[PDB]
C-alpha cells in the first residue's frame, strides 16, 4: 500500500507468503564416547 | 554449557586422598 500511493497496481495473480527455509541435515553419533560426554577425560584420569 | 568437574568436584579428590591416608594410618 505504500507503493500503491506512488504507482498503480493491477489485480494480483496470487497471494505470496513469507515462510522459513532451513535444511534438516540431522545425523548420528555412537554412544561409546558420546554417552560419556559429561565425563571429560580429566575425570577419566581421576577415576582411573 | 556442557558438564565438567574441577569447581566443586575437584576438591572431593582431596577428601578421597585424605581418607585413604587416614584409613592406612588407622590400619597400622
Amino acid at each position: 500500500y505504500v507503493r500503491e500511493k506512488v504507482i498503480d497496481f493491477s489485480k494480483p495473480f496470487m497471494t505470496l507468503g513469507i515462510s522459513i527455509l532451513y535444511r534438516k541435515p540431522n545425523g548420528t553419533n555412537p554412544g561409546v564416547f558420546s554417552f560419556l560426554n559429561p565425563l571429560s577425560p580429566d575425570i577419566w584420569m581421576y577415576v582411573l | 554449557a556442557s558438564a565438567l568437574g574441577v569447581q566443586n568436584i575437584g576438591g572431593i579428590f582431596i577428601v578421597l586422598a585424605a581418607g585413604l591416608v587416614l584409613s592406612v594410618f588407622v590400619a597400622v
